[PDB]
RNA sequence: CAAGUGAUCUACCGAAGCUAUGGAUUCAACUCGCGAAGCGAGUUGUCUGGUAGGGGAGCGUUCAGUCCGCGGAGAAGCCAUA
RNA sequence: CCCCGGGAGGGGAGUGAAAGAGAACCUGAAACCGUGGACUUACAAGCAGUCAUGGCACCUUAUGCGUGUUAUGGCGUGCCUA
């Protein structure tokens, strides 16, 4: 019995083409170039899934020592002094948000400045 | 879930430059313009400040630098361009000196160029932006 | 400002559901009681383990599965593609505590 | 009985090696390594110094009995 | 006017084309015909017939003729108001293609493509 | 073959990029003052043949 | 006016290394349904970069037998889809 | 039979379950060409994606949920063979 490709190739192909969506030019309408684009897209995906966590670490750090310098401290100094004070163990995420609620971050700064004199 | 501010704020500031080493006043201006000060919130947004450098003519250039510093620039022409100016030829246009330092210490991208818009340099002790009454700054932080 | 920080969270957002890594606490049965690293439950707040002398209870709401994801791995020139489905479970917890 | 419920003894039947057919297993080269390994195969008891080349001591006939311990 | 299944909605709703007319298989390339048609577009049908009288392309001809069947069909088959028509839509699409092989230097051949056109245009009572 | 030849096929985008300049200009048609039809300027009204008076047949 | 440099003291940043929380796979042991191993498992320890290459479990297409059925109030194929 | 056209072609009318079968006559994918609409682009350096966030738009596996688009930031050296 013969068993020609029939329905199968078109269906895998459409699966890739639908992954394409807003890909510029042939990247979204010709199969081979869509497939190949998605190879490099795999690369980018997995590695960024890692990276985003370095990213938000960086951003919270920026904001935290921005607030720390608002009061005459700095990230090195404020983070250490908080660490010295019965280990606060707030995440760097959480210290930022208290850089959206200044009256508290202030007291955290005075507390870090304490366990440090 | 991290906070992402909207930025109605415009923030004018008046940095004096007399006697400040150029790179140092530069770094302070570049930081204040890029954000940094205050919780930076989004890198995505140009939420930094407008700086109004004055007395840019009086910038100190500690060391031999006043006549060693050779700013260099290249015209498209393959006749030898690369013209060079002494920085003692800040007499030709002192704001360029300041404006060059700062743009070096700014990002080079689309948003960075857009940031250069926020620098206003005047070699004299005067400026026309009275309508924004800038806050004075000092020049250096303390431990 | 409530914070699911890490795995066990400690921040003042009175009265709402939020998602967490899981529990084993069947149904609403959990009623999980919580540490507290700092929350402003009345303007005032503290950290110095005085937050530990406070605690926030939370009703469990329901177990769930996160959105589907496809882990995708590739390396050039060596064949080697890898497609693999994944989604991580969670527990949704309502908050009520002091 | 259930002709649909006939079941071959597990084991016994095992699937063939389908060779070409994907980087899911045994890809480009078909288990063959990039070589002077190419279709029209040729040899089985041969290298070129041959060494099954030791000498012979030869009788032609034989005849023997059915054995009854 | 809801129906229950396809076949009855098909046997009692015949589905018409107001203002529409097509010139299938015109022997011109769609690119040029499109230049003319693009000048005609959202335009009063008088000016359509005018601009077409005075525009120097070889394709002004068939595009004019089709511009008329629209008008005709709008006013005969569809009962519209000619003093009110306009070109609500007009477009050119590709027909089949007469491929003719042609000789060339030093023995080779070559395929010339006489393109054809489907010129359709569609008129309407420009209200507002 | 053909000394100079093009390098990559040109994009669907850049090809229509060049073409932003081929749109035709419509005639500045005007209403003839006697025949009440339309005519090209500084030419003779085709419909009636008139040019202030009347020069051409029909 | 070190952002240069020799010695020295710390605090912080910093990776897919270590860690927390969750979960899956490989092998090993301990528990069970059985009547036979071993299947389905559950618990702990543990493992889990990979080219040629070896091994294991599988997905999909046509055709055939058997079962179960669907179809003009609509089959297959086609198209969109969170 | 009627309409525009020298015709070709078409629009009606009529037959038929159906003309969403009309003789370029089953389905009718894709490349490729067009029309309309949403969101968008004329200081800009680009393996064309990817992550992140804001803006705008729509709500039939679908109102925390997305889906489409987009601005800016970070990151990023096509595929295969050899
Ligand atoms: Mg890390
Ligand atoms: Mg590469
Ligand atoms: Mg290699
Ligand atoms: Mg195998
Ligand atoms: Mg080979
Ligand atoms: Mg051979
Ligand atoms: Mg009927
Ligand atoms: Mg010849
Ligand atoms: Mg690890
Ligand atoms: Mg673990
Ligand atoms: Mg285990
Ligand atoms: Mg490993
Ligand atoms: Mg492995
Ligand atoms: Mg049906
Ligand atoms: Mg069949
Ligand atoms: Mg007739
Ligand atoms: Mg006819
Ligand atoms: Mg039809
Ligand atoms: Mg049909
Ligand atoms: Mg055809
Ligand atoms: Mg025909
Ligand atoms: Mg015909
Ligand atoms: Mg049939
Ligand atoms: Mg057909
Ligand atoms: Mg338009
Ligand atoms: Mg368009
Ligand atoms: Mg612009
Ligand atoms: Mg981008």
């Amino acid at each position: 019995p013969r068993a020609k490709t029939g329905i199968v190739r078109r269906r895998r192909h459409k699966k890739v083409l639908k992954r394409a969506k807003g890909f510029w030019g042939s990247r979204s309408k010709q199969y081979r170039n869509a497939f190949q684009t998605l190879l490099n897209a795999a690369t980018y995906e997995y590695r960024d899934r890692r990276n985003k966590k370095r990213d938000f670490r960086r951003l919270w750090i920026q904001r935290i020592n921005a607030g720390a310098r608002l009061h005459g401290m700095n990230y090195s100094t404020f983070i250490n002094g908080l660490k010295r004070a019965n280990i606060d163990l707030n995440r760097k995420v959480l210290a930022d948000i208290a850089a959206r609620e200044p009256e508290a971050f202030k007291a955290l700064v005075d507390a870090s400045r304490n366990a440090r004199q | 879930k991290t906070y992402i501010p909207k930025n109605d704020e415009q923030n004018w500031v008046v940095v004096d430059a007399s006697g400040v080493p150029l790179g140092r006043l530069a770094t302070l201006i570049a930081s204040r313009i890029r954000g940094k000060h205050r919780p930076d919130f989004t890198p995505n947004m140009i939420q930094g400040d407008f700086v109004v450098v004055i007395n840019a003519a009086q910038v100190a250039l500690t060391g031999k630098k006043l006549d060693d510093k050779v700013y260099t620039r290249y015209t498209g022409y393959q006749g030898g361009l690369k013209t060079e100016t002494a920085r003692e030829a800040l007499s030709k246009h002192p704001e360029r000196v300041i404006e060059h330092a700062v743009f070096g210490m700014l990002p080079k991208g689309r948003q960075g160029r857009a940031m250069h818009t926020r620098l206003k340099v005047y070699a004299g002790e005067t400026h026309p932006h009275s309508a924004q009454k800038p806050q004075v700054l000092k020049t250096q932080p303390l431990e | 400002m409530f914070a699911i920080i890490q795995t066990g969270g400690k921040q003042y957002r009175v009265s709402e559901g939020d998602v967490i890594r899981v529990e084993s606490l069947q149904g609403e049965a959990g009623d999980k009681v919580e540490l507290k690293a700092l929350f402003v439950g009345g303007e005032q707040t503290v950290f110095g383990e005085d937050a530990g002398k406070y605690t926030v209870q939370a009703e469990v709401v329901e177990h769930g599965r996160g959105k589907k994801i496809y882990i995708r791995k590739y390396k050039s020139g060596v064949q080697y593609r890898r497609r693999t489905g994944h989604r991580q479970n969670f527990t949704a917890i309502k908050i009520l505590g002091i | 009985m259930k002709l649909h419920d006939l079941k071959p003894t597990p084991g016994s039947r095992k699937d063939r090696k389908r060779v070409g057919r994907g980087p899911g297993g045994t890809d480009k080269t078909a288990g063959r390594g990039h070589k002077g390994q190419k279709s029209r195969s040729g040899a089985g008891k041969g290298a070129f110094f041959e060494g099954g080349r030791s000498r012979l001591i030869a009788r032609l006939p034989k005849r023997g009995f059915n054995n009854v311990g | 006017a809801t129906f229950r299944n396809k076949k009855q909605r098909k046997q009692q709703v015949k589905l018409r084309k107001p203002g529409f007319a097509v010139a299938k298989y015109v022997r011109m390339s769609p690119r040029k015909v499109r230049l003319v048609v693009d000048v005609i577009r959202g335009k009063s049908v008088q000016d359509a017939e005018d601009l077409l009288r005075f525009i120097p392309r070889s394709a002004s001809e068939p595009v004019a003729k089709v511009l008329n069947s629209a008008k005709a069909n709008a006013l005969h088959n569809d009962e519209m108001l000619e003093d009110r028509l306009f070109v609500k839509e007009a477009y050119v699409d590709a027909g089949p293609t007469l491929k003719r092989l042609i000789p060339r230097a030093r023995g080779s051949a070559n395929i010339i493509k006489k393109r054809t056109s489907h010129i359709t245009i569609i008129v309407a009572e420009k209200g507002n | 073959a053909k000394h100079p030849v093009p390098k990559k096929k040109t994009s669907k985008s850049k090809r229509d990029m060049r073409r932003s300049h081929h749109a035709l200009t419509a005639p500045n048609l005007t209403e003839c003052p006697q025949c009440h039809g339309k005519k090209l300027s500084h030419h003779i009204c085709p419909n009636c043949g008139y040019y202030d008076g009347r020069q051409v047949l029909a």
